[PDB]
């Protein structure tokens, strides 16, 4: 898997 | 006083139990220093009790690997022995990317919340850490996070401490660095660092990026990822979406050295690989080496050129100091583990 507030 | 809560390693993320309401329902929320909205509703329905109150706003957040939208409420939130009356939370009616969790515990800097509410698009949402401090419960506005490597699918081997550090979770001393002045990393828990491979190979020249418990991989700018693939001999792998090494290339894998705050942090060869007894969790095969260094998907020079994620933080204790606007890092008894 995850990539958390691009 | 300061207080801690255990956290559980779910391989791709960590979660903590969070009570909401009175009487409290427990939700398992993903620990995220890369976003700042606390929300629930991805699994269990929101149980409304007498401490729930409506606000005038809807809420929406977009993430790298998902999104949610819904309605903002206030409610009583419990973290271990700490209670926050009137914490503003989101309650999702839509969500994607949240398998395995109820939502997020948003412990990024409050500035990330500006723009998430509608119609109040300029209004910020004080975070759990901010509220614990302004209500007088914790003695300084800080969060310290302990992650550890894992060889099980779900291991409660982590800790959040609000308002203090826990010296049982780190070795040596903590090195601090100011939050970077470079945007957009400066909106997050953003720092400046460089990365080298072994003694003589630059990977990422000094630049800005972020420390994010809610990104799984240790992500680096695309040009740095190409240098890392060349230096290690790694190739792309179908079944996982991770880089793969042969047996020989793993035997020859050198450390990555991160320079942060004037100190060297050594991410060892074993720390660079996915836990091999859990290779099936990522679609891999047994007795195979897959790497947790990944491609950020953008080139360096954009003001946010790396993410030191969960896989990095399994090896380093981290301190998210709002009062001083700084980030601390320390080794742990697991920095040199070989359990992967």
């Amino acid at each position: 898997x995850v990539v958390x507030a691009x | 006083a300061a207080g801690s809560v255990p956290a559980t390693n779910q391989l791709v993320d960590y979660v903590v139990n969070v009570g909401v309401g009175s009487p409290a329902t427990t939700y398992s929320l993903l620990v995220d220093t890369g976003s700042s909205n606390t929300w629930l509703g991805a699994d269990k329905s929101y149980v409304k009790t007498s401490t729930s109150s409506a606000t005038s706003d809807k809420v929406s957040v977009t993430y790298g690997s998902g999104s949610f939208s819904g309605t903002e409420y206030t409610d009583t939130v419990t973290l271990g022995s700490l209670t926050i009356p009137k914490q503003s939370i989101g309650v999702a009616s839509r969500d994607s990317g949240f398998d395995g969790v109820d939502g997020i515990l948003g412990v990024g800097p409050v500035d990330l919340t500006v723009g998430t509410l509608s119609p109040h698009t300029s209004t910020s949402i004080p975070t759990v850490t901010d509220n614990l401090f302004s209500q007088g419960t914790i003695p300084t506005n800080l969060l310290a996070v302990s992650f550890e490597p894992t060889t099980s699918e779900s291991s409660t081997n982590g800790e959040l401490t609000f308002g203090a550090t826990d010296s049982s979770k780190y070795t040596g001393s903590i090195t601090y660095t100011p939050i970077t002045s470079t945007s957009p990393a400066s909106a997050y828990w953003g720092i400046n660092q460089s990365i080298r491979y072994g003694s003589s190979t630059s990977i990422l020249s000094s630049t800005a990026g972020i420390v994010d418990t809610g990104t799984t991989l240790t992500l680096i700018a695309s040009d740095a990822f190409a240098k890392y693939k060349k230096a290690t001999g790694a190739v792309a792998d179908n079944n996982t979406g991770l880089l793969r090494l042969t047996t020989a290339q793993y035997a020859n894998l050198q450390s990555l050295f991160f320079t942060i705050g004037g100190q060297t942090f050594e991410l060892t060869a074993n720390a660079q690989i996915w836990p091999r007894n859990l290779n099936t969790a990522i679609g891999g095969s047994a007795s195979s080496v897959y790497l947790i260094v990944g491609d950020l998907g953008s080139d360096s020079g954009e003001g946010l050129d790396f993410i030191n994620g969960l896989t990095f933080l399994e090896r380093f204790y981290s301190v998210y100091d709002t009062t001083n606007k700084r980030l601390g890092l320390a080794t742990t008894s697991f920095t040199t583990a070989t359990s992967n």
